[PDB]
RNA sequence: GGAUAGUGGCCUACCAUGGUUUCAACGGGUAACGGGGAAUAAGGGUUCGAUUCCGGAGAGGGAGCCUGAGAAACGGCUACCACAUCCAAGGAAGGCAGCAGGCGCGCAAAUUACCCAAUCCUAAUUCAGGGAGGUAGUGACAAUAAAUAACGAUACAGGUUGUAUUGGAAUGAGUACAAUGUAAAUACCUUAACGAGGAACAAUUGGAGGGCAAGUCUGGUGAGCAGCC
């Protein structure tokens, strides 16, 4: 038969359930940056422990030893690349420093509200989904969306929209047409 | 010190010593010896099918008062005879002799429940239907 | 809207007398270009015969306004009918689709024949007899 | 019900074109229910009636199973008539199978 | 010495009395095919591997053998043992642990569908053949992304945030002309037309003494609840 297809599962489940005070901190972050669930955040907690797993790892290894050397160089290379981490902090012993924030921080959710167009996270999500925002010239409808540094600037309403330039939509249409056929009567 | 020995080509003497002391484990034992193959009702499986007796009431131990409602089954692969307990009360109207009826564990391997002396299974589905889906009235029990 | 269309990674391949690009296309408000369009423009642009050009795999970007695809282009319509696959030529209409019965049915035919030993002219008569 | 009380198998009809009435249909299977029943089989026989796509077929066939099992929550399948498979199927059912 | 493709107690004649073991031989058990591997992450370990790759074995059970470079072959043959089919009662024929399907079993597992277009293999061969293989159907085993609503006005209260009458905008689920897709199709991606106000286009499953998030609420009762107390 075929090779296998691999897959791989993306987030972990906190170990005790009614941990009170735990509870609290979530709800916050999920009212801030308008989550639908846990898991959004179960989602981030997961990968920045691997993060750690891994730097943890090389710091035991000498400096200037070869592998230190290469594999750290592309592990801080790459948080920056997205703006996790600021090129001032461009150390490894700083990647142990990041938290939660600072990955949500970077969603299209919250990038596109941050810059004007929506007026709340809540009306934020909705563009995206609704297809009104384009990246260069790709539409895009993923929320949790990495925006990379360089994509900033190229943030905008797609062209085949109203907000950017196309036909009113279905229902300002049925509008106008009944309108008008009245204003005819 | 410590009672056992160290020396580096002792290896041997070590490894025979843990292989005696393992079969004071209780659960070890029963997996090497095979125990739930040659006894006790389920084969090992965590469900069996039987069919329903009678009908019983069996009454609460200390210091509860309660007559809980049960019935005798037999297994169908084994020919073993058993007693399961009935859920929801009222749903003890459901049950009657020559039913078919899925059993399970009643949650403490092996052990009877609570209250009850004796107990350790507890009836899942009659004639094919669930009976909490008969309690809460969304499925019907076809007669036999 | 104007359509626009481009090719790329173009080679040439003198041992199956063909040129085969990349086929890559923009064409803003509207759903998409069939293939028979594509097949006549190429087809002045390279300097050949409709019937020598082929074209086929296409998908659209997501959100639209862009198709790419795969294309060839032979030195003759000859060439074309020898080199290129049944198929592609009842899809341009330049061969005509073959009747066979179902593959079931042929299997079952054979597995008779089978059974006759000899051509069974013989047999026949023998049992018209019986 | 006197018809129905010695058979081995009760083949049901249902229309896909009617749905069953509370006042007299459903009192049938209510009422064979309560008196007991050797088996029992839900066959169609007419869905082609209201052809546009055989999807739209699918549509009501879905429906048809989803009430079916509520009376008889063991079956899961209401064959369709109209296909030789399923006629098939149902034909080698009652002559194989025990009650 | 014989036999084998060939070494060798592999077998035969004659001769000697040896070989293994508490550093566990021999015997018994395995709900035991071996390995690459899988789950569980402080470290050391514990449990599992019928199953996509590599190697071994078998074609109901034992034995024998023809053809051939290669078989102790089972979609080859012969006999016995156990099953079992047709009949004019004289005789004849058999092997799904290939694909699809049926009975039985049980807690426990899909269609008697389309095709050689791709991957490759075989033949005297570019061309024929391939249930090997691919495509679709069934499919809450497991895995990835992610809808079920957003924003104004008015009235009221608060310092720009809550609580109720009212207005334009936005969109896919779904359906469908067309093109694309494909061996031919279905679906995805794209798109003319249609498609929301109780937006009935209505999200469930378990709990509220403690372990362990959350009721001095309210009506009934004096069989029920509870893994444990």
């Amino acid at each position: 038969p075929r090779a296998p297809r691999t897959y791989s599962k993306t987030y972990s489940t906190p170990k005790r359930p009614y941990e009170s005070s735990r509870l609290d901190a979530e709800l916050k972050l999920a009212g801030e940056f308008g989550l639908k669930n846990k898991k959004e955040i179960y989602r981030i907690s997961f990968q920045l422990s691997k993060i750690r797993r891994a730097a943890r790892d090389l710091l035991t290894r000498d400096e200037k030893d070869p592998k230190r050397l290469f594999e750290g160089n592309a592990l801080i290379r790459r948080l920056v690349r997205v703006g996790v981490l600021s090129e001032d902090k461009k150390k490894l012993d700083y990647v142990l420093a990041l938290k939660v924030e600072d990955f949500l921080e970077r969603r299209l959710q919250t990038q596109v509200y941050k810059l004007g167009l929506a007026k709340s996270v809540h009306h934020a999500r909705v563009l995206i989904t609704q297809r009104h925002i384009a990246v260069g010239k790709q539409i895009v409808n993923i929320p949790s969306f990495m925006v990379r540094l360089d994509s900033e600037k190229h943030i905008d309403f797609a062209p085949t929209s109203p907000f950017g330039g196309a036909r009113p939509g279905r229902v300002a249409r049925r509008n106008a047409a009944r309108k008008a056929e009245a204003s005819g009567e | 010190g410590k009672g056992k020995p160290r020396g580096l080509n002792s290896a041997r003497k070590l490894r025979v010593h843990r292989r005696n002391n393992r079969w004071a484990e209780n659960n070890y034992k029963k997996r090497l010896l095979g125990t739930a193959f040659k006894s006790s009702p389920f084969g090992g499986s965590s469900h069996a099918k039987g069919i329903v007796l009678e009908k019983l009431g069996i009454e609460s131990k200390q210091p509860n008062s309660a007559i809980r409602k049960c019935v005798r089954v037999q297994l169908i692969k084994n020919g073993k005879k058993v007693t399961a307990f009935v859920p929801n009360d009222g749903c003890l109207n459901f049950v009657d002799e020559n039913d078919e009826v899925l059993l399970a564990g009643f949650g403490r391997k092996g052990k009877a429940k609570g209250d009850i002396p004796g107990v350790r299974f507890k009836v899942v589905k009659v004639s094919g239907v669930s009976l909490l889906a008969l309690w809460k009235e969304k499925k019907e029990k076809p007669r036999s | 809207d104007a359509v626009t269309i481009r090719t790329r990674k173009v080679i040439s391949n003198p041992l199956l007398a063909r040129k085969q690009f990349v086929v890559d296309v923009l064409h803003p408000n509207r759903a998409n270009v069939s293939k028979d369009e594509l097949r006549e423009k190429l087809a002045e642009v390279y300097k050949a015969e409709k019937d020598a050009v082929s074209v086929f795999g296409f998908r659209t970007q997501f959100g639209g306004g862009k198709s790419v695809g795969f294309g060839l282009v032979y030195n003759s319509v000859a060439e074309a009918k020898k080199f290129e696959p049944t198929y592609r030529l009842v899809r341009y209409g330049l061969a005509e689709k073959v009747e066979k019965a179902s593959r079931q049915q042929r299997k079952q035919k054979k597995n008779r024949d089978k059974k006759i030993f000899g051509t069974g002219k013989r047999l026949a008569k023998k049992v018209a007899r019986r | 019900l006197d018809c129905a009380k010695v058979a081995d198998f009760v083949v049901f009809g249902l229309s896909g074109v009617q749905e069953v009435d509370e006042e007299f249909g459903e009192q049938i299977i209510r009422a064979l229910e309560l008196q007991g029943i050797a088996s029992y089989i839900g066959v169609i026989s007419n869905l082609s009636a209201v052809h546009e796509k055989e999807k739209f077929q699918l549509d009501v066939k879905q429906s048809l199973e989803s009430y079916f099992k509520h009376f008889f929550p063991s079956e899961e399948r209401v064959y369709n008539l109209e296909k030789n498979s399923d006629a098939l199927n149902v034909l080698r059912t009652l002559c194989q199978r025990l009650p």
